[PDB]
Order: structure tokens, then sequence, then C-alpha cells
């Protein structure tokens, strides 16, 4: 039962940068038992708190930092 | 039903880094 948090987010930048989309996407209701929307929610308030650099991804918007 | 799951999804895109 994974959670959305905040020191989560930052795994994933560090690791590789991801989209809005792409880091709820992951997420779902699969186990944080959080509803598709609901998990943007509560992932909207977490994404501001990484404070990365914005890029494109494979032609997509990827906001994110790389250690 | 009217699947509005992505209608927010671009809208909090900006509050973060999208402004």
């Amino acid at each position: 039962d994974v959670q959305v948090t905040e020191d989560a987010v930052r795994r994933y930048l560090t690791r590789k940068p991801m989209t809005t989309k792409d880091l709820l996407k992951k997420f779902q209701t699969k186990k944080t038992g959080l509803s598709s929307e609901q998990t943007v929610n509560v992932l909207a308030q977490i994404l501001k708190r990484l404070n990365p650099e914005r890029k494109m991804i494979n032609d997509k918007m990827h906001f994110s930092l790389k250690e | 039903e009217d699947t509005d799951e992505d209608d927010h999804l671009i809208y909090l895109e900006e509050i973060l880094v999208r402004v």
C-alpha cells in the first residue's frame, strides 16, 4: 500500500525525470488506494516540493532533477 | 460517464512547474 509522499517523488526524480501524469499514473489506486483523481489531488501538492528543472523527455514535458 | 480524469491532470500540471 504505497503512499504518495514528498520523499517518494524525490527518489523518482534523482532516478529519472517524470511528468505529472506519468508520476501519478504510476501510483494509481493499485495500492495507494487513492482514486485516479485523488491520486492527483495528492500528487499535485507534492510535485512542487520537488523544485526540479523543466525538460522534455522523449518529446514529453518532464520536470525533474538529476544528481 | 464523462471521464474527467485527465481534465484536472493538466490543471495540476501547471501548479507544479508549468504555471
